[PDB]
């Protein structure tokens, strides 16, 4: 359209909104128009599913108005729930219940074991499915590599471990290799098909990085490959091999072989001798690094810079001043990056300007530095969107540190820990699981925010319907979760409130004994509904748990209404009940001493609604009728009380009070005549 | 539907009903259910355009207010199906341009600011009266943008427990067109001076208050006219501790901020037709995560 | 919907009432010219002197930077004219009235630096 | 025991800020503040009960008008107890208020304003006074029902300095503070707010002696039909939250006195007020002599019965969560006990407090419970032996410590 | 009395309708606020006379009314002084008679504080202290290495510089560059402060060192809100003193308020730009500044030239006798205060000029203040600026407090203040009384005790402060091992 226009007016024009279930809500324009083909306007849900309903629909004259609303959607969706369920199904058992507060609180509960059903168990998934995701796999190596940094394998639970720093140091580097070993299971896989004997010298390569040499040799000799089979063996040999090396080097070096020789056995040679970089007498660089991983490098280090058998911090140190400034000098060997970052290219180390450039930090290296000193600032550890492509899937890194915890480890800022529990939360929260983001939350110590956060959830995810699937919910919410009913009870009242169903809210207002506020409530609308709809039972019920007299302390004026109008109706059914019956005296004095009594108080009701004066009329014109058909028949047809005495009325007494209220004069009339003969006879025996 | 585009539209706490709000001089309201929805309402009465709404807490029910050029400000309480004008408030030389509810853990007040000068906050009691909270000369000039004080957000409230409530000081934030920002505490039963700032040497047009839950600290995303996007933050007022940083340097008169219900995100309007999702990522910076072109 | 035109009285009844609105009648068929007098009448109040057969005031006024000004409907206009091309004397029209909006506008101007003298 | 209060007042005052290590002594000295309170609480009670003690014999009087009402009014102080206590625990409680008060005439000094409505003052004058007027609608009328009369506006500053004036007579009439009450006035020229202060006081005057000289002269004996013009100026509602309170006050209209009043303390003060208004009236229109209609109030309010029961039955009832949670504080409850004579509910109650331990009856605690023993002894009452002796050797396991 | 402003500006805004430049209508108005309205020869004035006439009227009557009641305020103000003079006999009797009968009027009082010690306690494993300790373990524990080694190492504040930035606290960061800078600008030691403060050599030294350091932090600073609104200052990061200084007069002062001394070169304030450029030191741009304006200065531009090359910072004693002779009779005070107070710096007379700089530039304050500050405590003929230092520090720090500045809650201003007038003792102390900062002081007084400082006091069980006769009095002397 027209934006030429310029001043210092104007502006007072678009904004935009936030919804829940992380939706937004736009005069902008949607996130599926880079989605889907063939789009729509008003677009108000995320895929499909905006239904064909009134909207902001205009012509196209003068430009119409239209507004999306949309829930960002992330990856893809196949069977996204164990991947999330089971590290919590683990994490049930790593976490506790404390009581404290409205509801119980959580509190860690890790261990040894900790790591050693979630990574375990990541294994047994990503054999049981092969559809996991790289992503998965990225956070199983995260596992792998915490639990070798802290976490105890079998092969030492199946071997007495020995607490010389000598054998924690190579049993260390022991579980390193066996890593390794796992790791580089699919990288040999690929290189397989990719090599031969044609390329055998990078399958050399290959074989070296992975200290590979069983099979390495075994392909050797099904190849029959004598002389490379021999110097296998040398490769991780004495000290004298290096200086055997070493001087045979300088000689060629003498002999100037090597313009005669390919670079490819030269950088094998490189490999046994433990020489990075090689510089020729045409000081030619011949470096050792090629489609490695940084996992190899240090492991090459390890097996073949200092003794194999050596620790893992030193050699860790050695590596990343390798590839770092060593003097000012340039760096020689590897920058660690997260796995989509080496997708987007690699370094083998000099120019530390292109090392400035951007290129992060691989986290894996990061625990290594707080394994190594325990003075690390640990914020290298974070943000596990270092080897994955988006922070989506806190699970592995979150149990790592509560294991750390476990280990008197990560002293980091709580605020920090919080806030990416809420984090993790929150995608707990995105997917919609609801459950597993309260416990999630449920483990951090800031009371009474945590009570408004859950107050948030239970507001966003509790909504008053009828299903057995929000059944079984609360099943789960109290067998483990044990969470008490009174903020269910205060969420679907509040639910309730909103959208009218009065027996909902009359039965979660109870059930949450908001004592004051329900006892109003029923007073403004279900006293005359139950009283003119006759259904005595719910609100008998509502009454009787009412006149409890604990809560008769807690709610004003109860005394007033409630226990007044519980008074009409039980002595309602059981006048009612002892005619269904043959009657008896012992219950019918009862019956007049009450009767007569409450007369005196059904003058203090106060009514402060037509409808609340209206129920009471009816109130009055029921107990007229009832008052009277029991006058008559208190002289039962064949057990009569008084032989044919007219004794003198009560209502010297009665009318006092009964002339307080006013009268319908549609029964009034009749009510009014009775009451004339009554003061006629009482006025021709008056004073 | 409505004659003219949308400044402002906001779902419910439950995502069932939709207000929408144009200078259009009325305002319209559809159910919300299964995708589809019907426009229940389209009320009328704001003799000024139209601007900013504001829903109230859900514990309270359901609640919404309005302001408009005519200096007034209507104010809509929901029954039986039917939204309908319940008080309405003038008195003012200029238009009436900012109101925001408080948090319920303060109540049913709302922030009432307009270019005046000067801003007067207003509580009704929900069935009573509407208690006037007006001070004057709260701006040289006038009032562009206020925020409130979030009821609840960390710092030292780890040690409280959950069964107990703690006290509730009145604080809040605004940026007004005198090239000034400022900040309120509230107490003797008025407000006085937190904080004065002058860094956007040009008036300043929205202001976000960072929902600082799992936060300790107290952070600003303050924009101007002069493309200047400052995260202003403290962790202590009383050592004094409010320091500037950059967000962005967009080149367009930068116009407005708003945290996502979520909490999680900051949209931004820029002079661009374009509102741009920036995140404060996991490390220690702002990144502009995603965009939405308006 | 059966093509009517409007009475005088009505006319001025409802001018008196609201305008941008019978701007936009025109916009549904095609009252450009009618929507032009308009404009002119808007700027017109705007100098002063007949705010009152719009139902406002504005007599011309010196306190108020920035009031509310109907510049959709003017870029509308512009858009309309766009649209119905034909009428080479309207879009002189349309020119000569942005010479009066930038008028308009360097008075603005002067006003608002009197104002940060203060 | 006050000399110590303002030894902690001291510290915690002496502490900077940022430090709630004294937090806990300040909680303390407020515990020593509610310890201190029990003291005048009891004392006083139990001196009213000795005195009753000695003069059982001639309660209750009867009598027909004869003279000045100011008769009616001793004779009825003097003849009833119930009243009688409820006026030393009302005298208690206003003390408190007094105290709390001091030299709030003194730091007055520094809130003034002495002109009436200042700022439509001043916009009426440049309105006659200018080119220009203002748009904007305004009384003209200084009357103090000039606004709501005339449903004209007036200017914030003048109405909230107004609030501001209003809590600090509120406050000082709250505590009853009279003599500056009307400094306040003659402060800031509400010399009819002063009048209106007026209404209700009676009306007497004993020159029937010595020349022509003053006896009496206060008031208009139009008093008890002014309450009932009040009491339907309540019904009739429309106020400020200060008028509305007074008046509600001086009707004692528990409806209209619900709001201002939420502590504890105010609210068993107001079942107090409340209680006393409708007995004193009752005895008023009792001896002097009438049964025709000479004012109205609703009926239930004439036949509501009157007794120290009802006091505590209200306060517990209070369905206001502020009231409900002072109701478990043990001050109150001891006090309250203090009131009732509830010796077995007192001894149960103490029994959980000593089942939750020592740690919650701190050393003081456990000294001052001694007390309470050592006074019910000299006064020949006697508590639970075994209760007592867990208390004491309580007490004295703190002591040796 | 809103008027005036609002009449003249909508007048201007009709005349403006009529025509005529904006020099005029301003004429116009300086003289309509000048006597009362309406010329003794009439105005002449443009169209619309008769609305000029009405309001001119009302105004009139305006000022009439104003003249008589301020007439009468000032005989009531009379009044009211001698009512008062009435009212406090009355009070003063009054508090006579009361202390006569045991009676009184108010009174209060207190009893003060002493020291109160606290400390911490550690953990093992699971441990007590930080990751913000751990940091700084790996840091001390590689120096104390090289120190051990007896190999050189760079400065511990750098190193736990460098320690610090990497927790994003980056104001603690500042406060390193701050420590640092101020031992870059060399201290030479004394073994104890107290020998260093005795001799008189290495205080000149330290006032040397320290108006280096105000110097470069205010260059600092300016660098800092330059490169913020580099959009603004209009650079690349692109170099150059006098680029600089214009981009930021743009930024600053571009306009100047009403009523200043000297014309603008091309609309900056020469003033403006000569405090500047002493501010930031850059001797260059102010030779370029007062080169330019050699026209509006006449002799005192060479004069000013001469003091820039007279690395005394001051002229002749006889030249400055003159001046000051001719400053305190004639040009004294006027409309500059850039150039009342160059002209009491030049004389080394008069501290009259303090102007306002609350809470972000008391720095400026105190470079004020030191500027004026002369190398001598003895009275001379300008004793204004001949005072003990030391006892001026005092009662600045103590007796000034600490809430006019508002430093009473900001911890680094006063702090800082305390440090460069070399309390390092009790600022040090101070740092102590804040929780998060003790390892901080730790590691600043490390490197005080580096460069050979800190005071002792007596004792093994004697508290932390102390105060020993011998040393002046005021400077609590902290006792180390404690």
């Amino acid at each position: 359209t027209l934006m030429i226009d310029m001043g210092l007016f104007m502006g007072r024009s678009f904004r935009v909104g936030w919804g829940p279930n992380w939706t937004l809500v736009h005069n902008g324009d949607k996130l599926s128009e880079r989605l889907n083909a063939e789009e729509d306007r008003d677009m108000d849900t995320i895929d499909y599913g905006f239904l064909p309903k009134p909207t902001s629909a205009k012509s196209l004259t003068e430009s119409p108005f239209k507004v999306h609303v949309e829930k960002l959607s992330l990856e893809q969706k196949t069977k996204d729930l164990q991947s999330y369920l089971l590290p919590l199904e683990i994490e049930l058992k790593n976490s506790t219940v404390d009581k404290s507060g409205p509801c119980p609180h959580f509190r860690p509960n890790p261990g040894v074991t900790a790591i050693h059903d979630y990574a375990g168990w990541v294994r047994n998934f990503s054999s049981e499915a092969a559809e996991v995701e790289a992503v998965v796999k990225q956070w199983g190596l995260t596992w792998t590599l915490c639990e070798s940094l802290w976490g105890q394998l079998k092969e030492l639970e199946a071997s007495l471990d020995e607490p010389n720093e000598y054998v924690k140091n190579l049993e260390r580097r022991k579980a390193f290799s066996h890593w390794l070993a796992q790791t580089a299971q699919e990288r040999i896989e690929e290189e397989v098909s990719l090599y031969g004997p044609e390329r055998h010298i990078e399958a050399v390569f290959s074989y070296l990085t992975g200290g590979r040499i069983s099979d390495a040799c075994r392909l050797a000799q099904k190849s029959g490959d004598h002389r490379l089979s021999l110097l296998l063996s040398q490769m991780v040999g004495s000290q004298e091999v290096r200086d055997l090396i070493t001087l045979q080097l300088v000689d060629w070096n003498k002999l100037q072989v090597d313009h005669y020789i390919q670079e490819e056995r030269l950088r094998v040679f490189c490999l046994l001798s433990g020489t990075p970089v090689w510089r020729s007498s045409d000081n030619r660089s011949i470096n050792v690094c090629s489609q490695l991983d940084w996992k190899r490098t240090l492991g090459i280090h390890l097996w073949y810079m200092l003794p194999p058998t050596a620790t893992v911090a030193q050699a860790l140190h050695m590596y990343e001043q390798a590839f770092q400034e060593q003097e000012g000098g340039e760096p020689y060997a590897c920058y660690p990056l997260p796995p989509y970052l080496e997708d987007c290219g690699f370094s083998f180390g000099d120019d530390p300007s292109a090392k400035f450039i951007s290129l992060q930090r691989d986290v894996c290296v990061h625990l290594l530095k707080l394994y190594s000193e325990r003075q690390y600032d640990l914020c290298q550890l974070l943000d596990p969107s270092s080897a994955t492509p988006d922070p989506l899937d806190y699970r592995l890194s979150w149990h790592m540190w509560m294991v750390l915890q476990a280990l008197n480890y990560t002293h980091l800022s709580g605020h920090r820990q919080g806030m990416l529990h809420a984090s993790y939360a929150a995608q707990l929260e995105n997917v919609g699981l609801w459950e597993w983001a309260i416990f999630v939350l449920l483990h951090i110590q800031d009371p009474h925010v945590r009570e408004a956060a859950v107050r948030e959830l239970l507001n966003r995810h509790c909504v008053v319907h009828d299903s057995p699937e929000s059944l079984a919910k609360e099943n789960f919410l109290i067998q483990r979760l044990c969470l008490p009913a009174q903020w269910i009870h205060k969420a679907k009242a509040v639910r309730s409130r909103r959208d009218g169903d009065k027996h909902k809210e009359a039965l979660y207002l109870l059930k949450s004994h908001q004592w004051n506020q329900c006892h109003k409530l029923v007073t403004r609308h279900l006293a005359a509904d139950a009283v003119i709809n006759e259904n005595y039972r719910y609100l008998r019920g509502f009454l009787g748990e009412l006149a409890r007299p604990e809560h008769c302390k807690h709610i004003q004026d109860w005394e007033t209404a409630g226990k007044v109008y519980l008074d009409y109706i039980s002595v309602i059914e059981m006048l009612n009940q002892i005619r269904q019956d043959e009657c008896s005296g012992g219950e019918l004095e009862k019956l007049h001493t009450k009767v007569m009594s409450l007369c005196k108080w059904v003058e203090l009701i106060q009514c402060y609604s037509a409808k609340g004066r209206l129920a009471q009329s009816e109130m009055a014109k029921r107990v007229a009728n009832i008052l009277r058909v029991v006058l008559s028949l208190q002289q039962p047809p064949e057990s009569m009380s008084d032989s044919s005495s007219e004794p003198r009325v009560p209502l010297r007494l009665l009318a006092p009070h009964i002339g307080r209220l006013p009268m319908p004069e549609d029964y009034a009339l009749e009510e009014l005549r009775g009451l004339t003969q009554s003061y006629l006879r009482e006025l021709i025996c008056g004073s | 539907s409505h004659e003219d585009m949308i400044h402002d539209a906001q779902m419910d706490y439950y995502g069932i009903r939709l207000a929408t709000c144009s200078s259009d001089r009325s305002v319209k309201i559809f159910d919300v259910k299964n995708g589809g929805q019907i426009l229940i309402a389209d009320l009328r009465g704001h003799d000024g355009p139209v601007w900013q709404v504001a829903w109230a807490h859900p514990m309270y029910g359901n609640i919404l207010a309005s302001c408009s050029y005519d200096r007034k400000v209507i104010i809509w309480k929901e029954e039986n199906g039917t939204w309908e004008k319940t008080y309405e408030y003038t008195g003012h030389d200029s238009s009436v341009n900012s109101v925001c509810w408080a948090p319920h853990d303060f109540g049913l007040v709302l922030a009432c600011g307009s270019s005046d000068g000067a801003i007067s906050i207003l509580t009704f009691t929900g069935d009573g009266p509407w208690e006037v909270k007006k001070i004057s000369n709260a701006h040289t000039i006038g009032c562009n943008a206020v925020s409130w004080a979030p009821s609840v957000i960390p710092g030292s409230l780890v040690d409280q427990p959950s069964s107990q409530k703690p006290n509730y000081i009145k604080r809040f934030v605004s940026g007004g067109c005198d090239n000034l920002v400022k900040i309120w505490r509230e107490e003797d039963g008025q407000w006085k001076e937190d904080q004065k700032l002058e860094a956007h040497s040009d008036w300043v047009r929205d202001v976000a208050w960072a929902p600082s839950i799992g936060l300790p600290t107290s952070t600003i995303a303050s924009c101007s006219q002069d493309g200047r996007v400052y995260i202003w933050t403290s962790d202590d007022a009383a050592t004094n501790c409010w320091t500037p940083k950059l967000l962005h340097k967009f080149n367009d008169v930068v116009w407005h901020v708003s945290w996502s219900i979520t909490a999680n995100i900051l949209a931004v309007s820029g002079g661009d037709n374009k509102v741009t999702l920036w995140k404060e990522s996991v490390d220690g910076q702002w990144a502009c995560i995603s965009d939405v072109n308006k | 919907s059966h093509g009517v035109p409007l009475p005088n009285w009505l006319i001025n009844r409802y001018k008196a009432m609201d305008a941008a609105e019978l701007l936009r009648l025109y916009l549904k068929y095609d009252l450009l010219e009618e929507a032009a007098e308009l404009v002119l009448e808007y700027v017109d109040a705007l100098l002063g002197k007949g705010h009152q057969y719009f139902g406002i005031q504005a007599p011309l006024s010196a306190t108020s930077q920035l009031v509310w000004f109907p510049y959709s409907a003017i870029d509308h206009l512009r858009l309309a004219l766009g649209e119905n091309e034909n009428n080479q004397h309207n879009q002189a029209i349309l020119g000569k009235l942005q010479r009066k909006m930038d008028e308009y506008f360097q008075k603005l101007k002067k006003a608002t630096d009197d104002y940060k003298k203060i | 025991c006050n000399t110590q209060i303002t030894l902690l007042k001291k510290i915690v005052k002496r502490v900077t800020p940022g430090q709630q290590k004294f937090s806990k002594t300040a909680s303390i000295l407020w515990l020593l503040q509610q310890e201190m309170v029990t003291w005048r609480l009891i004392a006083a009670l139990y001196r009213d009960r000795i005195q009753s003690a000695l003069e059982e014999e001639n309660m209750f009087e009867i009598a027909a008008p004869n003279a000045s009402e100011k008769t009616i009014v001793d004779k009825l102080f003097q003849r009833d107890t119930l009243v009688r206590q409820s006026q030393l625990v009302v005298d208690w409680l206003e003390s408190i208020a007094k105290d709390e008060v001091g030299d709030f005439s003194d730091n007055i000094e520094y809130y003034a304003k002495s002109v009436y409505w200042e700022n439509t003052l001043h916009t009426l004058k440049q309105r006659s006074m200018l080119s220009l007027g203002s748009s904007r609608p305004l009384v003209s009328e200084l009357d103090p029902d000039a606004p709501i009369r005339q449903k004209l506006p007036l200017d914030d500053l003048d109405r909230e300095d107004d609030i501001r004036l209003l809590k600090y007579l509120f406050t000082l009439i709250r505590a009853g503070m009279t003599d500056e009450a009307q400094r306040l006035c003659k402060r800031c020229g509400q010399a009819w707010r002063a009048a209106t202060l007026e209404g209700w006081k009676l009306y007497h005057d004993a020159n029937i002696n010595g020349g022509t000289e003053l006896q009496a002269v206060e008031g208009n004996p139009y008093r008890c039909v002014w309450k009932t013009c009040c009491w339907r100026m309540a019904e009739d509602e429309q106020f400020n939250k200060y008028e509305r309170a007074i008046y509600a006050t001086l009707s004692g209209n528990l409806k209209q006195l619900l709001p201002v009043c939420e502590s504890w303390e105010d609210t068993v003060w107001a079942h107090f007020k409340v209680m006393v208004d409708s007995l004193v009236e009752q005895e008023i229109r009792a001896s002097i002599i009438s049964f025709n209609e000479a004012n109205e109030l609703p009926r239930e309010y004439l036949e509501a019965n009157w007794t120290l029961d009802s006091v505590f039955e209200e306060l517990q009832a209070t369905d206001k969560k502020r009231v409900l949670e002072e109701n478990r504080e043990h001050y109150h409850i001891i006090q309250k006990f203090v009131i009732l004579a509830d010796v077995d509910g007192l001894m149960d109650e103490f029994s959980e407090w000593l089942s939750n331990g020592k740690n919650l009856l701190l050393g003081h605690l456990l000294r001052f419970m001694t007390h309470l023993l050592l006074f019910f002894r000299t006064l020949g009452l006697q508590a639970k032996e075994e209760v007592s002796v867990e208390v004491l050797k309580t007490y004295i396991q703190r002591l040796i410590n | 009395r809103t008027s005036q402003e609002s009449a003249n500006v909508k007048a201007s805004v009709l005349l403006g309708s009529r025509g005529l430049d904006i020099s005029h209508i301003s004429q116009r108005l300086e003289s309509l606020s000048a006597a009362t309205t309406f010329e003794p020869l009439e105005p002449v004035k443009d169209t619309d006379i008769q609305g000029f006439l009405k309001n001119e009227k009302d105004n009139a009557l305006l000022s009439a009314i104003e003249e008589s009641r301020k007439r009468t305020f000032v005989m009531a103000e009379e009044y009211h002084r001698e009512s008062m003079l009435v009212e406090w006999e009355q009070v003063k009797q009054r508090v006579l008679h009361t202390l006569l009968a045991s009676g009184e009027d108010a009174l209060d009082f207190t009893q003060e504080s002493e020291t109160s010690y606290i400390s911490e306690s550690g953990a093992p494993g699971r441990s007590s202290l930080d990751n913000v300790e751990m940091a700084y373990a790996r840091q001390m524990y590689m120096y104390n290495e090289k120190v051990v080694s007896g190999h050189l190492q760079p400065s511990l504040v750098d190193l736990c510089t460098e320690a610090a930035e990497r927790l994003d606290d980056k104001n603690v960061s500042d406060l390193w560059v701050m420590v640092k800078q101020m031992t870059d600008v060399p201290l030479i030691p004394a073994s104890d402060t107290l020998k260093s403060r005795c001799s008189g050599q290495m205080q000149m030294a330290f006032v040397r060192q320290a108006l280096n350091y105000l110097e470069q932090s205010y260059k600092n600073y300016t660098l800092i809100s330059v490169f913020a609104n580099l959009q603004q200052a209009q650079l690349g990061g692109v170099p150059g003193t006098y680029n600089l200084v214009r981009s930021f007069l743009n930024i600053r002062l571009p306009t100047p308020i009403p009523g200043l001394q000297d014309g603008e070169i091309e609309g900056y304030p020469v003033w403006a730009l000569i405090y500047y450029c002493m501010r930031c030191g850059d001797l260059m741009a102010a030779q370029q500044v007062v080169n330019r304006a050699q026209h509006q200065l006449g002799d005192f531009k060479n004069c000013f030239q001469e003091y820039i090359h007279n690395k005394d910072r001051r002229l002749s004693p006889t030249t400055e006798n003159k001046l000051r002779l001719h400053y305190r009779r004639a040009v004294r005070a006027s409309t500059d205060p850039y150039k009342r107070a160059v002209y009491c710096i030049i004389g080394r007379c008069d501290v009259s000029d303090n102007h306002s700089e609350v809470a972000d530039k008391t720095e400026d304050y105190l470079w004020l203040k030191l500027s004026q500050v002369c190398f001598e405590d003895e009275a001379n003929s300008s004793p204004q600026d001949r005072l003990t230092l030391p006892q001026f520090q005092k009662q600045l720090f103590e007796d000034y407090g600490e809430s006019h500045f508002a430093v009473n809650q900001q911890p680094y201003l006063y702090f800082q203040v305390l440090f460069l007038t070399a309390q390092f003792e009790a600022a040090i102390a101070f740092l102590f009384r804040l929780e998060r900062t003790r390892c901080h002081a730790v590691h600043v007084a490390l490197a005080l005790f580096e460069l050979k400082l800190l005071l002792k006091s007596t004792g093994q069980s004697a508290q932390l402060l102390s105060q020993e006769p011998g040393e002046p009095q005021g400077v609590r002397r902290l006792n180390f091992i404690r």
